[PDB]
């Protein structure tokens, strides 16, 4: 997001990078988060 | 159809060769030796295609400003790039170039003046 | 269960098939061929590349200095790109 | 003292390839419609093909102005073939000229008369040798003196390649003689 | 039996061409005649320029400009070469030989150059 | 249409020299003219093709050779066309082939 | 399952057809080629080992308990190809008889090679006569399956 | 009462479908290209093989993609502690719950 | 690096009118992403000729050392890839024949015998050279002959060779015609080209090779042969 900014960042695709990034760090803080899916592990269980 | 592109092409390239003078469709068979294109084909590319085409200008019976909207003036257009506080707001190399001479000899002057070039 | 041909039949056919007739159309053309390709400009308003060369059987480069010296392209919003040669 | 053990056995040049660039353009349908030992296909191949009894040969002609002349049996008759072929390209009307003529490639073979050992020389060459019985049937040897490719069959004949000087061949095989000898059945 | 032929081919083209008269406008007369006609018709130098040193390579042209001898119009179907030697597989054709004339539906074929 | 080649052919030669003095005599037309050799290639490859059936062996030297336009070219010398029911013998041969 | 099911899922409804996108941008005359695949018979072998050679052999169910393997079966079924071209023609069918997978046998089951041999033979292959069997065994475990 | 016929027999069909859209995607992909078919070389023999070895295996259900949590531990490794361990497990019954 | 994500819950996750519930899953490994493709190739055709896992790993391990010397990039990857799996049979002692690689590969023999030599020069390593006896074991499984008769062969290709009757010869034609001789005098005749199906080789060359051994046919065999079939009526072609 950052090179991205930096180069051509268009609009709709910073607002899913941010959105994206919202997700993430959320889901590292809580994963568990009732009304949206789950960061999981590679196997398919849940991410601790 | 390829024809009348082989014509703007020609007429693009004559306008660069210094030939800015006003001719008509007729005129431009002869010199190519193509009047036998048909005189319905003749006539549709005459009074549909090349009055529809914006790069010409129709006077009286003939057609001006040649390739497209042009001022030609020996590519010489110092005022114009000068153009007071307005600066031409940008000219393009590729205009240049199409307008008569090769742009490099100019611009290299134009380095020299107060021009600026950027690889937009 | 699958016996050992030293090649598959069928590419061996692809191979007899390709060792007939090549898409390697010679170019000391250029005038013809495009006399043709506004032909082509003449059944329909644009075409896609892919289709372009298809129906010109050659070497994609000349062309694309051609549709380069005198055509120009399109992105209709599909992704691919689609060409026009209207001098216009 | 002889440099080998039974010395040479004459090593006979069997094949020569050569360039040579004739300076101008030409137009090889022209050519091909004027020439009468010769063959065109632009759907094939772009350069024009021709073929003389002398010295029985074979040419390669590009439209950029290089030839190349393979199948003589020695340089000084490829430099003759190719001076032969601009004669034919002058004689068409075209501006031929003999320029920066060069041997590419020079092939070779000659025989020793006696069965050998192969699996014996690639365990003790393994380095350099690569034989593959299933593939190819001979043995593929890679020297790196006048850097040159063998092919060594279990009859004994022997063909070398990548020769630009006879020499080269006659030291490659100077090398590679005592070897094959001591690997006689 | 190929005169037959001859005479096969006179029938079609008479037949096939009668239509186009027509859009002419041209007299079925005119068709006839022209049959009949027809008819009656088929019976050391360092030195990076001179060359001159190598003149003669080349033969009489001369073979080509005459033409005389008997002639052979055809179809190939494969064209194959081993060094001097060459082999042919040919099809349709027509052949004429001392005046005569022959057809071949295929033929198969190996010269030496 | 098709290999033309058969326009070279004595029998397409006399085809456009009866076409020609329909010409001279002005009763067809030339674009007429044309169209008759387009029904007679036709014709003739038709009748080549689905009528002839006899073939021929052949032997020789080669004496020249030319391939240009998808057309082959050769000339052989001291040719030996043999058949099961046919021999002949000839010193010289001009062959064009196409495909 | 072996007798009924298998067989009758591999018959029952995926016959599959396919086609090219031919006459693209031009094209005509004829053909824009079709393939269609059915499938039939199905051969289930009794269970076997491949050595690293790629020699296969008959495998004893405890020697699949001692190396680790997994006492299964190869499967193989009838395959058809069906070339109806839009129009030059409409046969060109070709019969195959081809490996599929492998299918773990639970043990003295019918297709288990042990059911067909009697108490002197099975205490010769050194296998319980007084085993139950009805167990899968997979890379070296006895693995049963839970109603 | 699903035994191993009703449970193989919805796990074989996972795999055969999957199977199936390997040689459908194997084939399309041929086409596009064309005129170089083989049949042998579309099937995956490992995904019918290693898709139910697996679920026998470890325990779980279905070819991981579709969940495996609703048949978890309907497999198992055979406990043997006496003769009659052996035949209880074998003769096993188990029953769903929260 | 990162892990995946997908499938939620019941869902907010914005499909505001769209029906695309959050956001699709990103790739990550795009520049690699062609050799884990080459592992997919690898384990489907291995699985084809029944190959031991540690082949494949083994496999695995001689092409990521060629791919990452990129000394032969533009070559077919599948080729690249069948070939390391030629060397790594060779190198694990279990030869296996180019024709049985193109049985399983979309890669003719032309290209993997190309790539198999241009990637022992590049990667500076050589296998074995292949021996008659590497072979013996699995044809005579895929004949169904019995212990005895499989032995009787190897005897017979080791004779063989050991009396350089027909040298230069592939040792695929020499164990075929081997192999041949040993069912003609048992019980278990096979035919030409039944053999010739399952070897690969042609069965003319195969016929060939046998018109080759038979005139020293007796002193070939094993002493512990039970001649089914007699070497005075052993059949001849």
């Amino acid at each position: 997001l950052r090179r991205n900014e930096q180069n051509g960042a268009a609009a709709h695709v910073i607002a899913e990078d941010v959105k994206l990034l919202q997700f993430h760090v959320a889901t590292m803080v809580d994963n568990e988060l009732p009304g949206l899916p789950r960061a999981m592990q590679k196997s398919g269980r849940p991410l601790k | 159809f390829g024809v009348l592109a082989k014509i703007v092409n020609y007429m693009k390239t004559r306008h660069q060769r210094g030939d800015t003078h006003p001719l008509t469709l007729d005129e431009i068979l002869d010199e190519t030796q193509h009047l036998d294109i048909g005189l319905k084909q003749k006539q549709w590319l005459m009074t549909e295609a090349l009055v529809n085409n914006p790069k010409i200008e129709v006077i009286d019976g003939k057609y001006a400003f040649k390739p497209k909207y042009n001022v030609r003036d020996k590519k010489a257009l110092l005022r114009l790039l000068d153009q007071h506080d307005q600066r031409g707001l940008g000219g393009i190399l590729l205009e240049d170039i199409e307008e008569a001479l090769p742009n490099s000899q100019k611009a290299v002057k134009a380095l020299g003046d107060q021009i600026l070039f950027v690889n937009r | 269960t699958n016996y050992k041909p030293v090649a598959n039949h069928q590419y061996n056919i692809e191979y007899e098939r390709k060792k007939k007739e090549d898409g390697k159309r010679a170019r000391a053309d250029k005038q013809h061929v495009l006399d043709m390709l506004f032909s082509a400009f003449e059944k329909h308003q644009y075409y896609n590349l892919k289709d372009l060369v298809d129906i010109t059987k050659q070497p994609v480069v000349y062309l694309k200095e051609i549709l380069k010296e005198i055509g120009v392209q399109n992105v209709k919003g599909i992704h691919k790109n689609t060409w026009e040669l209207k001098p216009e | 003292t002889p440099a080998s053990e039974s010395s040479g056995i004459v090593p006979q040049l069997q094949n020569i390839v050569s360039t040579v660039n004739l300076g101008c353009k030409l137009d090889l349908k022209t050519i091909a419609l004027r020439a009468r030992n010769a063959e065109y296909n632009p759907k094939r191949f772009a350069a024009v093909i021709m073929r003389i009894r002398e010295p029985r040969t074979t040419a390669l002609i590009f439209s950029s102005g290089k030839m190349v002349c393979t199948g003589a049996k020695s340089e000084e008759q490829s430099r003759l073939a190719a001076r032969k072929y601009a004669r034919v390209v002058q004689k068409l009307g075209f501006p031929a000229k003999f320029l920066d003529f060069k041997i590419q490639n020079m092939v070779g073979s000659c025989d020793v008369k006696f069965p050998i050992r192969l699996e014996g020389l690639v365990l003790t060459h393994q380095q350099f040798s690569s034989y593959e019985p299933e593939l190819f049937p001979g043995l593929i040897y890679r020297m790196i003196k006048p850097r040159i490719v063998l092919l060594i069959f279990v009859s004994g004949k022997v063909v070398l390649t990548g020769a630009k000087v006879r020499a080269e061949i006659y030291e490659a095989f100077e090398n590679i003689y005592p070897i094959l000898k001591g690997f006689r059945k | 039996t190929v005169p037959k032929l001859y005479r096969s081919v006179i029938e079609d083209v008479i037949n096939d061409v009668r239509d186009i008269f027509l859009d002419d406008g041209v007299d079925e007369q005119v068709l006839m005649e022209l049959k009949t006609l027809w008819e009656n018709k088929l019976m050391g130098q360092v030195e990076e320029e001179p060359l001159n040193s190598e003149d003669d390579v080349s033969d009489e042209e001369g073979q080509e400009l005459f033409d005389t001898e008997n002639v052979v119009v055809c179809q190939y179907d494969k064209i194959h070469r081993s060094k001097n030697k060459w082999k042919f597989h040919l099809k349709d054709g027509i052949m004429n030989l001392n005046g005569r004339d022959y057809i071949f539906s295929k033929a198969i074929g190996d010269a030496e150059w | 249409m098709a290999y033309q080649l058969y326009r070279n052919t004595t029998l397409g030669n006399s085809l456009q020299e009866s076409l020609d003095e329909l010409i001279q005599s002005q009763q067809i037309t030339p674009q007429l003219a044309l169209q008759v050799l387009l029904q007679f290639d036709k014709a003739i490859n038709a009748a080549l093709a689905q009528r002839v059936r006899n073939r021929v062996n052949f032997r020789g030297s080669l004496n020249t050779y030319r391939f240009c336009d998808n057309v082959w070219t050769f000339v052989l010398n001291d040719v030996e066309f043999r058949e099961v029911t046919e021999l002949i013998k000839v010193d010289k041969v001009k062959i064009v082939a196409c495909d | 399952f072996i007798q009924m099911s298998v067989q009758r899922i591999v018959e029952d409804a995926p016959p599959i057809d396919l086609q090219a996108e031919a006459q693209h941008a031009s094209g005509e005359v004829e053909e824009p080629p079709r393939y269609l695949l059915k499938f039939e018979q199905i051969y289930l072998s009794k269970p076997t080992h491949w050595e690293r050679d790629g020699a296969p052999s008959p495998m004893m169910p405890n020697e699949a308990r001692l190396r680790n393997l997994t006492y299964s079966a190869p499967l193989y079924v009838d395959i058809t190809k069906t070339v109806i071209k839009e129009g030059e023609e409409q046969l060109q069918t070709q019969h195959q008889k081809t490996f599929i997978g492998k299918i773990p046998i639970m043990l003295r089951s019918t297709y288990c090679l042990l059911n067909g041999l009697t108490d002197r033979d099975l205490c010769e292959l050194n296998e319980c006569p007084l085993d139950p069997g009805g167990y899968f065994i997979i890379n070296g475990s006895e693995k049963v399956l839970i109603a | 009462l699903d035994l191993a016929g009703p449970l193989l027999a919805f796990l074989f069909r996972g795999m055969f479908k999957n199977l199936l859209k390997e040689v459908r995607i194997y084939a399309q992909k041929f086409i596009d290209r064309g005129k170089d078919f083989n049949l042998e070389l579309a099937i995956k023999t490992r995904i019918i093989s290693d898709g139910l070895k697996y679920s026998l295996a470890t325990g779980n259900w279905g070819d991981q993609k579709k969940a495996h949590q609703a048949r978890a531990g309907v497999s198992q490794v055979l406990n043997r502690l006496t003769f009659a361990s052996t035949l209880s497990h074998l003769r096993r019954l188990n029953s769903p719950i929260g | 690096l990162s892990t995946m994500i997908g499938k939620g819950t019941g869902a907010a996750s914005f499909d505001e009118f769209g029906n695309s519930k959050y956001q699709n899953r990103r790739t990550m490994s795009s520049s690699d992403r062609a050799m884990m493709n080459a592992f997919k190739e690898i384990t489907t055709m291995a699985d084809r000729i029944n190959l031991p896992r540690n082949i494949v790993d083994r496999t695995n391990n001689l092409f990521k050392q060629v791919y990452e010397q990129k000394s032969l990039k533009g070559r077919a990857n599948d080729a690249i890839a069948s070939a390391c799996l030629y060397i790594a049979c060779r190198q694990e002692g279990v030869p296996r024949t180019f024709k049985e690689i193109c049985a399983v590969s979309r890669i003719s023999k032309k290209e993997i015998g190309r790539c198999f030599k241009l990637i022992l020069k590049a990667l500076e390593t050589s296998v074995d050279l292949i021996t008659t006896g590497d072979f013996m074991s699995r044809f005579c499984s895929n004949l169904c002959l019995p212990k005895q008769v499989q032995m009787a062969a190897t005897h017979i290709a080791r004779k063989a060779v050991e009396l350089d009757l027909v040298p230069g010869r592939s040792p695929i034609s020499v164990a075929a015609a081997a192999i041949y001789m040993a069912s003609q005098a048992s019980a278990e005749k096979r035919t030409q080209k039944e053999i010739g199906d399952i070897a690969g080789v042609a069965d003319v060359t195969i016929r060939q090779s046998y018109r080759l051994i038979y005139p020293r046919a007796p002193d070939l065999f094993p002493t512990d042969f039970k001649f089914d079939t007699p070497v005075d009526k052993l059949p001849q072609l």
